[PDB]
Order: structure tokens, then C-alpha cells, then sequence
């Protein structure tokens, strides 16, 4: 099943997975260490961020498809904001300066 | 103006009140059925101007204005939105005290000087501890009971400060004085020092200094208001699809809702002791019980969801936060296809199909119709795509050709798993993939899935175009040789291509160059014919920048003439360029790739494949009943072996042979007989197959497909074929021993039912093992890759003088690997080959041409000093020039590369992915060359290095010392074979003689130590204590560990005596005749027994020292990667001086140390487990092992040294994986050792960091700025102990990283107090925070952009 | 099509930033405002940028001087 963009979840803004006619399947930690293995900072860094944890990467990306600006926003991960979030629910709450 | 990392901080009422500013306002929006929320704002119709309860007209009386507005329906005025900022509400104001003390160390416990359990009890309890005051003589932390607080308050009266509940905990946390505690404990512990003081006192001093200089106030540990998240940021993943059920979140919601609301209204309402006590205890258990302890009295026990234990399900889903972040997400743009194999097109290209096409290319199709202008509006282009017009296919092809696609298999291991290809459309639902690349992916056609992703624009497409291409990356940074698998029909096809035949047709041919077209394609000329005079042109590249042609007549077969047309460039021209059509084709592929690794070396090299499957398909090899050959000697061998075993069981029936020796013997006869059936099988595999031509007496080479696969190497093996025809072998999964009922039936013959039973048994065991190795290998990659993350690799060359001495392994009968491969491609400090004549200079790089020239010419010196990655003078990162030059691309690597980190982490994956045979192979085989009979490799003089030659009266030679060396030196002086000579080996010629290939100097039985003596006479037990040390009757001498501590100083020894009583010394030796007996040995002959010359006394049933045999493949891989020190150490000599052993030990560790004389001595005792290697009558230098066995990681790091550590690790790993069949270069393994030896402990004082270890780079900066400063005595040495190296991920200086690789709760609790900022120096931390990795391609933007950090 | 980047590596060996250089040239020709200097095999502006790097007249200094020249002339 081939898929490009589709439904997401309210948890971490990651899509559910296969069989939903959405999602990119999955590239796990073995693929994270495969991009760290090939030495590509781009594919990994924008991988974990732009596609799911960043709405700015998708909006700016699709906007750059027009005229082909080709730039992808690095963004601030919303899944990292789920980690910062959960930690904020924890009794030790961390806030950025 | 870009932000940097984050700020680790606590929960403060000012920042959290800034997160709220509205206290807790309303449900917001919901409850449509209710029709109204809490409804208190300013409006044009407010009916409450100038006051709280007044009308604008001044008539608020009767029925006007007041609470009633212009609209008395629904829709409240309170909302507070949903997502922009994290809100805050009351949420258990008085106390939190949750994630402090949650970790094993109690942080509030150390700041308040109070124990954990007592904190857990005193919370929600009465407290009452007094706080400061000037009128009270009690301590600031002095705790009182209830009645003591009544008498203290009614007694002291004013100035007495204490509070009702958690406040006295709040009030101690507020009243703790960090400066007064820091200087008070500093001057107190500095004035009075003790071993128990340094612990829990000195570290408390530096720790309180960390609190003072941290900047965060301990008062912020508690929260007055708790920030609450918006649902989107809050979101919890339900197990059941989103249900809350009975969980303690709901229990603490029901109790904390009413207890917290009634506690807020009670505290604000000044409730009495009843409501404030019930609400203070209920709310105290609401905030405190959710933090820790509590009773899981939720709903009914069992048959209910209970996802609350430590309340860690929020921070850690399963193993951590990985599922949410720092691990693999669902990505985007994936076909999720299944592999098919295109033979055709290019090595890098994709048989991307039309169906997978245009589905993910929709944006490029819309932009294509836009820029080209075939459409009008975006919606019109969407119509053109949804209608599936034929015009879209043309421009679609215009996009697809140069728009690459990256490909990976889901179980990804190494860096080449993802590769970029140039897609072309093929009709179908699958993807045709290059089979030579399929072996690189390891993927199989059994139907394993495929992940297909689409790269995004510049960095992705072009980065994978200039980097990740399959032809751009050939060399594998694991084995070091270019990884290409032209196996299967390429090996079989080139085998059938290059070969000869007697007679047949065509004889010789005068035509030379174009003989394949006319001769092959016309008629009368077979694909291969012997004795052909066709000449072959040659090209010589020895000229500078120019090729020198040549030609001559060579005898070569027509098929070889076909293969020569593949590569027009210079070759050996059918000598090495043809051979038999075997793996030597991959060898000539390597030699062809040795020159100009770009270029028509790269391109058209696939013509080997095109002709391989082309003329392999033309050959059309087949397997059938006639293909296999059954030897007729099988009946005679099985019958003879059955008769011999029949005689064995007859002797067992008579009682002459024991069951064990009979069983192992029968095993030996069936094993050797199976070997005979295999050899006769092979004999009938070559010489039995004949071809009838003319007289047919001469026959010809065999055309059998089984022999083409076995000799060629396309697939199969002599063992699998041995199962096809000969005997199958024997194994038992439950028993682990060879079964006594062999399989006598070939696969062609009908197998017996029990034979199939045992075969499917052992086969099921093999499936279980091979299925088990995948998860263990994956976990090994988890640990190793978690350690490897630390490589920045920034500086180029720092010019370090430290380098490893390079010597060959030279172990066993034959050398395992040559020194040229180890010294090849490594920086060389000096590295003088030959007897120091000239060789290399100081500032010269070692390439393949220079290293091959020094290796081929003047090879008498196999030892050369070469710089290594482990030794680098660079403070941060690694030096590429010092580490080496190599990659998947060409040589001369640059900075920012992971190098041995990820290349080694992925290198260890294939080695542990599959065990070798039963895995006992990688383990201790217990049988070695020098262990049984010492053998020599090359003919030459065999000498003993680091030994004292002791001649005996019988004419033999023995080593006086314990650890010795036995090497074979040729006439040139190069070391052929060198093995450690242990004490007790009796050799025919000690020194001065020579030895040939396969010569055995000494022979010792590994099962029983001979302990050969010198002078004949009666045996006498020396230093043998009965009933304490030592215990047909035969004595037993065990190790000193089981011996009594009083008599453990002396060691047992066998001393021979003469008839007159006088001792006769050995000839040429000062010591008399005797033999040192180690632990666990058994002495057969007792006292009062006459013995002749060279009589046995005791034997070691087990090694005892480092006892335990071999752990196994998995245990030695996870133990070596685990880096932990050995179980039982031995001894070491730290400094040079007079070495002696004397006096004794009474009720303490045996064998006190007479040595250490000279520079200030210290008495050194020990349990005395292993035998002492050092001599007591000679002075020992520094770095000499005083006992045999393992030297441990700590004592080997601070004693043996970095070089010896690299020798041990590299030798062991390369031996295990060498027997496995995978040859790994020294570079990446020495990078693993580099990351293992970092974070060495530091003893330095005066730099602060007192008595505690720090990072090695911190010692380079502290000592660098120390010697740079006018005071150079502040710097000191450091201990090289590597700890366990498995906590190095926890020792990373970065904060955010490793938190997911470890327990999130524990990392958050421990580091959150230390308050160190991540700074985004960690690479994985950069992956989590979103900023690009300062390595690889982004190292330029991170170096130039991060170079402004000094400006601010 | 370009056989191997190792030829441009022989021109100027880096391989770390060649992604950014060739992505900058292919960015100028891909976004528009630049014309191919190499006869086309039908390969797109990216491979035309690879052959442009292989030509030797495009490098870091050429992108800096040409970029500042277009910024000053624009």
C-alpha cells in the first residue's frame, strides 16, 4: 500500500500506521542508526522532525513545492513538546529560557 | 539570533502563575447538554456598572439588571481557549515532593539530612520541626514531636517559627542555607578528614557547591501551582483505544478531586481542625500518594486495567519516550513494495513501477503542469491527474528519469541499506532490483517486505546522488574490501565460460580478436576449446599518465577470449584475468578496481554480469538423477565400520572396554568412516565422470553441475554435497552428543523413519538458534551504537607522537593474517622497515603503493610503529589523519564522519548475526598447536624470548620461568610463528638448532600435566599441609583459595631426593630438581615412592587459573563488548625494582610482597589464586606480569597499557570472527577501543576535581592550561581504568541525549538536580531538539555557524 | 549521465560540502534564473549541475563572486 499524506493522531501528531491508507510505513531506530551510519545529518534530522513532529516543516515544505524553493523548515518538534509536556505534568517542570 | 538548547529548571510560582494568570477558570467549552458553563466580562450590556451590584440607570432594585443580563439563555463568558501556551491550575498546591527522592539517592534527603523512608513517613504526618529563630537554642533542623511542639510553642512563645503540615517540610526546604552549609561542612571536613568522611562528606561539599553555583533555588523544588497541559500536549495513549477505566489516575482523580477542591475551599475558608485535618490528610494522600507509596486499592483486584505503578507510564511508554520521540516515526511517502530482480539496465536504477509512480509524485506533477503551463489552476491539474490522462505520463517520465528513489529493507543493519537509484517505469506491481545490490541489502526474494521512500528536493536527492549511490559507495567500512557478490549464475556462468576440453570441435583458431562473433555465433566452434593460438593484446600502465600497449600469442580458450572483451583496459590478459572462472573472478575484479576506482573501471564492469547471466542462460545448467554420483565404496565403508563397532560392542559385552571409551571410540570410527565416504564421494565427483570422444580413454574434465557449483563456488559446499551423497553427520539437540545410530542412507535412497526423526530434531534446533541470534545481535548493536554516538571527528591532524607497534598475529602452525594488511593505510610516526637502513621517513603517509613497496621489498621487518585512532592528541573529537584514510568512497576521508563509530557498530552486526557451527568453535576449543605439540611455520632457528633456558640431565630443555616465548626466526629475521611457551614444556632442542614446516619442539598432554622432573630419586612433597592446604589413594593439592589462611603462604612443590639424602642440582641450573605444582592439581605418587628420571607427580585436571573454559560466542561477544574486568585477577608490577617474595602471612592474604624496596615500599598481599610468574630472585621492571591468566581491564589498562589492550581486543575479535569467516580491519576495532578507553579516572589534585575521576579531555585542558600557567605542579597523572564502558552512555556530558536510551524517570531525577544544560553538543540530542547534526554534511554549517558562540 | 562523482572529487576533493555546492547550483537552475552551460542529454538541472562542477568553472569562489554579482546587479 503506497501512501503520502493522511490522517494523524492527537497523540504526538504521529499517524497511526499501515492499513490506514496513510503513513510512510516506519523507519525505526535501526534506520536512525542507518542514517547516522551513512553520515547524513539532513535525512535523519528532518526525518524525525519535519514529517510528524513539525507542522511547519510540512506547511513550508508543500509551499516550497510551488516554484520549488526546496527548503524544509527544521522546526521545533511537537513530539519533543510531548516529552517536555509529560515532564511538565511531572513534579519537576522544565521551561525554556 | 537563534535559540540554544533549553533551560533545565524547577517548578516556580512565578513562571507557573505566568502560565496561568487566571488561577483555574471553567471547563472551557463542552457540556452542550448542560447548556451553560461557569458564567462570570465587560460588555455594552453588563448591567453592573460603577459597582458590583448596581444598575447603570440606578434602578437595580425589584426586577432589573443585577444577575440577569440582556440574554438569559446559554453561552458563558469564560473560555480561555484550548494549544498556544501550557496552562496552569491549582492541582495540589501545598506539596509535591514526587520526583525528588524518587530516584535511589534522596535529594531532599541529602539537602535536609534526612533518610528516605523517614521522609516518606513524615510527609502527610505531623512534622512540626522548628525553623531558625533567635530566641531558641534548638537547631535549625531540630525535629520535634506533637507534644514537644505544644510545649515548645507554649514555652518559647514568640520568635518560634513552625507550620502545620508540609510547611515545615516547605519551611526546611526554604530555610536550608547553602552557603553556611557549604563553608561549614567545607571547613569541618577539611579540618577533620577520614576515609568515611570523604564519602558522604567531601562529595557532599562539592555537591553543595554544585547547588550554590547551579543557580536554581531549592524552594522551587516544590510547586505552589501545577502547570496543566492542553489535551494536544497532554495526550495519553490508551491501551484499549482510549479508555480510562479503574486506574489509579481515576482513583486519585476521585479522591484528589473532592479532597483537593474541599482542601482549597477549606484553606481559603479557614476551616476548623476537623475539616482541615480530614482535607489535609485526604489531600496529603492525594498529592503524596500519587507521588509515592499508597495502596493500590482500586476498584476490584484483577480483571481490571491497572496501568499505574510508579506513575512512570507517562514518561516511559514501554522502554522510555522512544515511541513518542528519539525513535523511528511513521515517516512519509512510502510504496511498501516487494522486491523483484531486474537483471538489465544499470547497477544503480529502479524498476520503479507505474502504479507506485504518480501516486507519490503528485506535487511534482502539479508543479510540472504549472511551470510547463499545460493546466490552468491547481484544481484543474488535480482533475488532470484524477482522470488519469495519457499526457500526464510523458511529463511524468520527464520527472522520474533524474528524480532518484532511495531504497531500504526494514531490518536495516549497516549504512548501505539505504541507496539512491534512478527510477524507470516497468509494468507491474513490484520493483525490479539489481541482484548484486540485493546481496548488499542482504534482502531475499522469499517475500520479505520493502520500504520505499521518496527523498525531498536538494539535500535529499542530491545528497543521495553524491553520496548514497550504489556505485559511488562500493567499499564496505567493515571488512575493508569492496563488497560485491557476483555469485550464483555469474560464478557458474563464468565457470562454464572459462574452461578447457580435450578434442571436441574446432581444435585451434588463427582468428584472434573477433573470434567470438564469427566463430562462436557461426558454427563449428564450441563455447570453450583448449589449445587455441589466438593472440591477446596487452596494455601496460607502468608509464606515467599513459598506457603502453603490447600484443602476443597466448594459449587461451574461446570463452576466455569472450571474457577478455569485457574490460578494454589493461589486464593480465587471460593469466589472472581468466583462471578457472571462480572467486578469482572477484579477485581480478579487486585488482581491476585497484587502479582508478572511478571510470570504466566502474562503468561497463557490469558486462561481467551481462555475459554471466547471458551465457549462463545459454549454458542452461541443470540438476537431475544422473547429476549426482553415489560411490560404490560406501557399502564397504559402512560394512567395515559396522563390523568394527560390532567388535567394540562385543568387547563391551565382555567387559574389557568401558562405556565412555566405547562410545567416544565408536564416534571416532563413524566420523573417520564418514570422512572416507566423503573423500571417495569426491573422487567419484571428478575422476569418475568421463566424456566419450574418439578412443575415450583420456576422457576430459567433468561437466557435472554439482562439480561446477562445488569448484566454481556459486553455491553449495562439500558438507552439503556430503549430505547429498555421503553420510549426513550426527548431532543430538537434547543430549548435545553424537548419537550412536548413524544415518547410512543417502538423500537419493529412502531414509529411515528414526533418521528423519533425529534430522528434524536437530533441524528444529538449528531453526531455534538461527531465529534466536537475530534479537541478540540486534541488542548488541543497541549497546554498541549507544556507546558509539560520541564521535565528532573534527580536527584533521594534531601531530601526536603516540602510536601502536604493528606486529603480525603469528599464532598457531600458520600465520592467521599478514602484517601488511594491518599496517596498510595507517599513519606512521617512524615505522622503519628493514634493519633500520632508510625505509619510511617521519612525515610520510602510508598508501597502498608505498606500503606495498615496503611490504614486498625488505620484508624481514614485520614490526612498524603506526599511528592509531585510539591515540590522538586532539582534545575534542578524533583526528582523521591519525585514525586513517578509507571510506565507502575513495581514500583521504574528511572530518564530520562517524567513521569507526557507526562503521564498527554496523561491522559487529554481521559477525554476531549467525553463530559458527554449534558456537563452541568461537569458544575455547581446549586444543591448540602449542597446547598439544609446538609446531613451526617456516624453516629457521627456534628461540625462546623472555625465558631462562634450563638444561636437564636427560638431555632435554625446559623453561625456568613461567611465561615464556617460542618463536621461529627465518634467515631474514622475520617472525614466522611465535607462541607463548609455558613452564613445564620439555623440548628436544632448546636453542641453536633449526626447524622445518610442521616441526614439534615439545609435546605436553593437555589432559594431564606431565610435570617432568630432572634428577631421579624418591618423590618428596614440599610445603604440603595435610587437612588444610592439600587433602588408589592419591594426594590432592588445591588452590590457596580453599587452603587455610595460616599456611597459604607456602606453595606445594614436588622435590626429588637421592638415596644418601643429599640434594643433586640440575646441570647448568642453580636450583635443584623439583616441579612447581599449581592449584587443583592431583598428585598420584605419595611419599616414600621411588621415581626414575622424568617421572610424573601431579596433573592439572582443570586450568584452575581463570577457570571456566569458554563462555561461548554470545557470552564472549557481550562480555568483550561489555568491557568488564575478569572475574579473578592475578598480579602486576607497577614500578621497576628488586622483586622478591618472602616472610609469610598469618590470618590474612597469602604471599606478602618482599619487593617495593627502593622507592617507598608498600606491603602487597593477595589471595594467591594463580601461580606467580615473576621470580623472587631477580629484579622486575615496570610492566611485567607477576602471574599468569587474565590481566583484567583495570590492571591491564594501568599496567599492560593501551597497546596491550588493543592487541588483546583486536586479536580476540579477529580470531573469533576470523573462524566465523569475517575479516575485520584493525581500524574500526581500535575505534571501539578508543571509545572504550575514554573517561579514564583521574587522581589529580590541585586542579580541584579532588579524588574523583573526570573526562580525559578535561585532563587535557586542565593539564594544558596547567603547564601553560606558571604553576606546572598542579597537573598530575590519571588512571586508565575504563569502568564497565556500558555506563558511558550515562556518563555523556549531554543532558537530553541518552535519556531515551536509559530509564527516563531515573535520568530525569538524577540529572534534573545537577541542572546541567544540554548545550546541543550531543548528536542524538540534536536529533531530538530538531537542529541539524554537527557532523557529516552539516558539519560545515555547524562549524561556521557554531563558531560564533564565542561572540555571544 | 555522470558515471561517478569521483571525477569532480578529482577536480576538488571534499565530498562533505559537495552536496551543498551542487545543491546550490541545482537550486539556482531548479528555482529559475539560471541557464545550463552544458549540452543536455535530457538529464535534469541537477545532473547538469554535477557536470557543471565537473567542468571546473563552478566552485565556492564562483558561487560567492557570482552570487554577490547578481545581488549587486539586481
Amino acid at each position: 500500500h503506497a501512501r503520502s499524506t493522511g490522517s494523524y493522531s492527537l497523540v504526538t501528531q504521529q499517524p497511526l500506521g499501515g492499513k490506514a491508507q496513510f503513513g510512510g510505513q516506519r523507519f525505526g531506530e535501526m534506520e536512525v542508526w542507518a542514517l547516522e551510519a551513512y553520515g547524513a545529518a539532513y535525512t535523519l534530522q528532518e526525518m524525525l522532525t519535519v514529517k510528524s513532529d513539525d507542522v511547519n516543516g510540512r506547511t513550508k515544505m508543500y509551499k516550497n513545492i510551488v516554484d520549488g524553493n526546496h527548503q524544509m523548515e527544521p522546526g521545533m518538534p511537537e513530539s519533543f513538546n510531548v516529552l517536555l509536556k509529560e515532564i511538565r505534568s511531572l513534579g519537576i517542570n522544565i521551561e525554556l529560557e | 539570533e537563534e535559540f540554544d538548547a533549553i533551560k533545565i529548571a524547577l517548578a516556580s510560582p512565578d513562571m507557573i502563575r505566568s502560565w496561568s494568570f487566571g488561577e483555574v477558570k471553567k471547563p472551557e467549552t463542552i457540556n452542550y447538554r448542560t447548556f451553560k458553563p461557569e458564567r462570570d466580562x465587560x460588555x455594552x450590556x453588563x448591567x453592573x456598572x460603577x459597582x458590583x451590584x448596581x444598575x447603570x440607570x440606578x434602578x437595580x432594585x425589584x426586577x432589573x439588571x443585577x444577575x440577569x443580563x440582556x440574554x438569559x439563555x446559554x453561552x458563558x463568558x469564560x473560555x480561555x481557549x484550548x494549544r498556544e501556551r501550557m496552562g496552569h491550575i491549582e492541582l495540589a498546591s501545598p506539596t509535591a515532593h514526587i520526583w525528588f527522592l524518587k530516584s535511589l539517592p534522596s535529594r531532599i534527603g541529602l539537602l535536609l539530612d534526612m533518610p528516605l523512608r523517614d521522609i516518606e513517613r513524615v510527609l502527610y504526618f505531623e512534622s512540626y520541626v522548628v525553623i531558625e529563630g533567635g530566641m531558641t537554642n534548638l537547631e535549625r533542623q531540630q525535629i520535634l514531636t506533637e507534644e514537644q511542639y505544644l510545649d515548645a510553642l507554649e514555652e518559647f512563645g514568640d520568635e518560634f517559627d513552625a507550620k502545620m503540615g508540609a510547611e515545615a517540610i516547605q519551611a526546611l526546604l526554604k530555610s536550608m542555607d547553602l552557603e553556611q552549609e557549604c563553608e561549614q561542612l567545607r571547613e569541618e571536613l577539611n579540618e577533620t578528614n577520614s576515609e568515611t568522611k570523604r564519602k558522604k562528606l567531601t562529595k557532599r561539599i562539592k555537591l553543595l557547591e554544585a547547588f550554590v553555583q547551579s543557580g536554581n533555588k531549592p524552594e522551587w523544588m516544590i510547586l505552589t501551582v501545577l502547570p496543566v497541559l492542553p489535551p494536544d500536549l497532554r495526550p495519553l495513549v490508551p491501551l484499549d483505544g482510549g479508555r480510562f477505566a479503574t486506574s489509579d489516575l481515576n482513583d486519585l482523580y476521585r479522591r484528589v478531586i473532592n479532597r483537593n477542591n474541599r482542601l482549597k475551599r477549606l484553606l481559603d475558608l479557614a476551616a476548623p481542625d476537623i475539616i482541615v485535618r480530614n482535607e489535609k490528610r485526604m489531600l496529603q494522600e492525594a498529592v503524596d500518594a500519587l507521588l509515592d507509596n499508597g495502596r493500590r486499592g482500586r476498584a476490584i483486584t484483577g480483571s481490571n486495567k491497572r496501568p499505574l505503578k510508579s506513575l512512570a507510564d507517562m514518561i516511559k511508554g514501554k522502554q522510555g519516550r522512544f515511541r513518542q520521540n528519539l525513535l523511528g516515526k511513521r515517516v512519509d511517502y512510502s510504496g511498501r513494495s516487494v522486491i523483484t530482480v531486474g537483471p538489465y539496465l544499470r547497477l544503480h536504477q529502479c524498476g520503479l513501477p507505474k502504479k507506485m509512480a504518480l501516486e507519490l509524485f503528485k506535487p511534482f506533477i502539479y508543479g510540472k503542469l504549472e511551470l510547463r503551463g499545460l493546466a490552468t489552476t491547481i484544481k484543474a491539474a488535480k482533475k488532470m491527474v484524477e482522470r488519469e490522462e495519457a499526457v500526464v505520463w510523458d511529463i511524468l517520465d520527464e520527472v522520474i528519469r533524474e528524480h532518484p528513489v532511495l531504497l531500504n529493507r526494514a531490518p536495516t543493519l549497516h549504512r548501505l541499506g539505504i541507496q539512491a537509484f534512478e527510477p524507470v517505469l516497468i509494468e507491474g506491481k513490484a520493483i525490479q532490483l539489481h541482484p548484486l545490490v540485493c546481496a548488499a541489502y542482504n534482502a531475499d526474494f522469499d517475500g520479505d517486505q520493502m520500504a520505499v521512500h521518496v527523498p525531498l528536493t536538494l539535500e535529499a536527492q542530491l545528497e543521495a546522488r553524491a553520496l548514497m549511490m550504489s556505485t559511488n559507495n562500493i567499499l564496505s567500512p567493515a571488512n575493508g574490501e569492496p563488497i560485491i557478490v557476483p555469485s550464483q549464475d555469474v560464478v557458474l556462468g563464468l565457470y562454464y565460460m572459462t574452461r578447457d576440453c580435450v578434442n571436441a570441435k574446432g581444435e585451434g583458431m588463427v582468428l584472434t580478436g573477433p573470434k567470438e562473433a564469427e566463430r562462436l555465433y557461426r558454427s563449428g566452434l564450441a563455447s570453450l576449446h583448449a589449445r587455441v593460438k589466438v593472440r591477446i593484446t596487452e596494455y601496460e600502465k607502468d608509464a606515467n599518465g599513459e598506457l603502453v600497449a603490447k600484443t602476443s600469442l597466448k594459449d587461451t580458450t574461446v570463452g576466455r577470449a569472450i571474457l577478455w572483451m569485457i574490460v578494454p583496459k589493461g589486464l593480465p590478459y587471460s593469466i589472472v584475468n581468466q583462471a578457472l572462472g571462480k572467486k578469482a573472478i572477484s579477485k581480478m575484479l579487486n585488482t581491476c578496481y585497484r587502479i582508478l576506482g572511478l571510470k570504466p573501471t566502474v562503468i561497463f564492469a557490469d558486462q561481467i554480469m551481462y555475459t554471466g547471466f547471458a551465457y549462463a542462460a545459454r549454458s542452461g545448467a541443470s540438476v537431475g538423477i544422473d547429476d549426482m554420483v553415489i560411490p560404490e565404496k560406501k557399502h564397504e565403508i559402512i560394512s567395515e565400520a559396522e563390523a568394527e563397532v560390532a567388535e567394540i560392542q562385543e568387547q563391551f559385552q565382555s567387559g574389557l572396554v568401558t562405556a565412555g571409551e566405547r562410545y567416544n571410540k565408536v564416534i571416532d570410527i563413524w566420523a573417520a568412516a564418514n570422512d572416507r565416504v566423503s573423500k571417495a564421494m569426491m573422487d567419484n565427483l571428478q575422476t569418475e565422470t568421463v566424456i566419450n570422444r574418439d578412443g575415450q580413454e583420456e576422457k576430459q574434465v567433468s561437466f557435472n553441475s554439482i562439480y561446477m557449483m562445488a569448484d566454481s563456488g556459486a553455491r553449495g559446499s562439500a558438507a552439503q554435497i556430503r549430505q547429498l551423497a555421503g553420510m549426513r553427520g550426527l548431532m543430538a539437540k537434547p543430549d548435545g552428543s553424537i548419537i550412536e545410530t548413524p544415518i547410512t542412507a543417502n538423500f537419493r535412497e529412502g531414509l529411515n523413519v528414526l533418521q528423519y526423526f533425529i534430522s528434524t530434531h536437530g533441524a528444529r534446533k538449528g531453526l531455534a538458534d538461527t531465529a534466536l541470534k537475530t534479537a541478540n545481535s540486534g541488542y548488541l548493536t543497541r549497546r554498541l551504537v549507544d556507546v558509539a554516538q560520541d564521535l565528532v571527528v573534527t580536527e584533521d591532524d594534531c601531530g601526536t607522537h603516540e602510536g601502536i607497534m604493528m606486529t603480525p598475529v603469528i599464532e598457531g602452525g600458520d600465520v592467521k593474517e599478514p602484517l601488511r594488511d594491518r599496517v596498510l593505510g595507517r599513519v606512521t610516526a617512524e615505522d622503519v622497515l628493514k634493519p633500520g637502513t632508510a625505509d619510511i621517513l617521519v612525515p610520510r603517509n602510508t598508501l597502498l603503493h608505498e606500503q606495498w613497496c615496503d611490504l614486498l621489498e625488505e620484508n624481514s621487518v614485520d614490526a612498524v610503529k603506526v599511528r592509531s585512532v585510539v591515540s590522538c592528541d586532539t582534545d575534542f573529537g578524533v583526528c582523521a589523519h591519525c585514525y586513517g584514510r578509507d571510506l565507502a568512497r575513495g581514500h583521504i576521508i574528511n572530518k564530520g564522519e562517524a567513521i569507526g563509530v557507526i562503521a564498527a557498530q554496523s561491522i559487529g552486526e554481521p559477525g554476531t548475526q549467525l553463530t559458527m557451527r554449534t558456537f563452541h568453535i568461537g569458544g575455547a576449543a581446549s586444543r591448540a598447536a602449542a597446547e598439544s605439540s609446538i609446531q613451526v611455520k617456516n624453516k629457521g632457528s627456534i628461540k625462546l624470548s623472555n625465558v631462562k633456558s634450563v638444561v636437564n640431565s636427560s638431555g632435554k630443555l625446559v623453561i625456568t620461568s613461567r611465561n615464556t616465548e617460542l618463536k621461529l626466526i627465518d634467515e631474514f629475521g622475520r617472525t614466522k610463528e611465535s607462541y607463548k611457551v609455558p613452564y613445564g614444556a620439555v623440548l628436544a632442542k632448546g636453542d641453536g638448532e633449526q626447524v622445518a614446516g610442521g616441526e614439534t619442539v615439545a609435546n605436553w598432554d593437555p589432559h594431564t600435566m606431565p610435570v617432568i622432573t630432572e634428577v631421579s630419586g624418591f618423590v618428596r612433597f614440599t610445603d604440603m599441609i595435610d587437612g588444610q592446604t592439600i587433602t588408589l589413594s592419591s594426594l590432592v593439592v588445591l588452590d590457596s583459595a580453599e587452603r587455610t589462611a595460616g599456611g597459604k603462604d607456602l606453595r606445594p612443590a614436588l622435590k626429588i631426593v637421592d638415596a644418601q639424602g643429599n640434594d643433586v642440582l640440575i646441570p647448568g641450573t642453580d636450583m635443584p630438581a623439583q616441579y612447581f605444582l599449581p592449584g587443583k592439581a592431583i598428585v598420584q605418587l605419595e611419599d616414600g615412592v621411588q621415581i626414575s628420571s622424568g617421572d610424573t607427580l601431579a596433573r592439572i585436571p582443570q586450568e584452575s587459573g581463570g577457570t571456566k573454559d569458554i563462555t561461548g560466542g554470545l557470552p564472549r561477544v557481550a562480555d568483550l563488548f561489555e568491557a568488564r574486568r575478569p572475574k579473578e585477577p592475578a598480579i602486576l608490577a607497577e614500578i621497576s625494582g628488586i622483586v622478591s617474595f618472602g616472610k609469610e602471612t598469618k590470618g590474612k592474604r597469602r604471599l606478602v610482597i618482599t619487593p617495593v624496596d627502593g622507592s617507598d615500599p608498600y606491603e602487597e598481599m593477595i589471595p594467591k589464586w594463580r601461580q606467580l610468574n615473576v621470580f623472587e630472585g631477580e629484579r622486575v621492571e615496570r610492566g611485567d606480569v607477576i602471574s599468569d591468566g587474565p590481566e583484567a581491564p583495570h590492571d591491564i589498562l594501568r599496567l599492560r597499557g593501551v597497546h596491550a589492550v588493543t592487541r588483546y581486543i583486536v586479536n580476540e575479535v579477529q580470531d573469533v570472527y576470523r573462524l566465523q569467516g569475517v575479516k575485520i580491519n584493525d581500524k574500526h576495532i581500535e575505534v571501539i577501543v578508543r571509545q572504550m578507553l575514554r573517561k579514564a579516572t583521574i587522581v589529580n589534585a590541585g586542579s580541584s576535581d579532588f579524588l574523583e575521576g573526570e573526562q580525559v579531555e578535561y585532563s587535557r585542558v586542565k593539564i594544558a592550561n596547567r603547564e601553560l600557567e606558571a604553576n606546572g605542579k598542579v597537573g598530575a597523572t590519571y588512571s586508565r581504568d575504563l569502568l564497565g564502558i556500558t555506563k558511558a552512555s550515562l556518563a555523556t556530558e549531554s543532558f537530553i541525549s541518552a535519556a531515551s536510551f536509559q530509564e527516563t524517570t531515573r535520568v530525569l531525577t538524577e540529572a534534573a538536580v545537577a541542572g546541567k544544560r544540554d548545550e546541543l553538543r550531543g548528536l542524538k540530542e540534536n536529533v531530538i531538539v530538531g537542529r541539524l547534526i554537527p557532523a557529516g554534511t552539516g558539519y560545515a554549517y555547524h562549524q561556521d555557524r557554531m563558531r560564533r558562540r564565542a561572540a555571544g | 549521465a555522470r558515471v561517478t562523482v569521483q571525477d569532480a572529487v578529482e577536480k576538488i576533493g571534499n565530498r562533505f560540502d559537495l552536496v551543498l555546492v551542487a545543491a546550490r547550483r541545482a537550486r539556482q537552475m531548479q528555482v529559475g534564473g539560471k541557464d545550463p552551460l552544458v549540452p543536455e542529454e535530457n538529464d535534469k538541472t541537477t545532473v547538469i549541475a554535477l557536470r557543471e562542477i565537473e567542468e571546473g568553472l563552478i566552485n565556492n569562489q564562483i558561487l560567492d563572486v557570482r552570487e554577490r554579482q547578481e545581488q549587486q546587479e539586481q
